[PDB]
């Protein structure tokens, strides 16, 4: 029973990690190493390193 | 110069008043809706991303 509960827990963890998208992109699922955002009128980026939670 | 048939300054004043009236209508719509991006005409990209995420 403890084993089955541990398995349901790992499955819910993977579901919560997969369902963390916003605008089709996410920093948690590990699909991409990073996302950059504008930080200058010349086009310089504001990098945000992804932190995988899967 | 001091012609009676036409005065350029009145035309330029009409253009300036039309420009401020246009921006005033824009801020009036932004106030009555409460969104800076209320519809597709305001900004198509952010509007489509907002509709899909909503």
């Amino acid at each position: 029973a403890l084993k089955a509960d541990f398995e349901s827990l790992r499955d819910q963890l993977q579901k919560a990690a997969t369902n963390a998208k916003f605008n089709g992109v996410s920093l948690a699922d590990g699909s991409t190493t990073k996302l950059s955002f504008l930080a200058n009128e010349d086009g310089s980026n504001f990098t945000v390193t992804a932190q995988t939670l899967s | 110069l001091n012609s009676i048939n036409t005065n350029p300054g009145a035309l330029l004043a009409l253009q300036n008043l039309n420009s401020t009236n246009t921006e005033l209508a824009a801020t009036q719509g932004r106030i009555n809706t409460g969104k800076k991006v209320a519809n597709a005409k305001d900004n198509g990209a952010i509007w489509s991303m907002a509709k899909m995420q909503s």
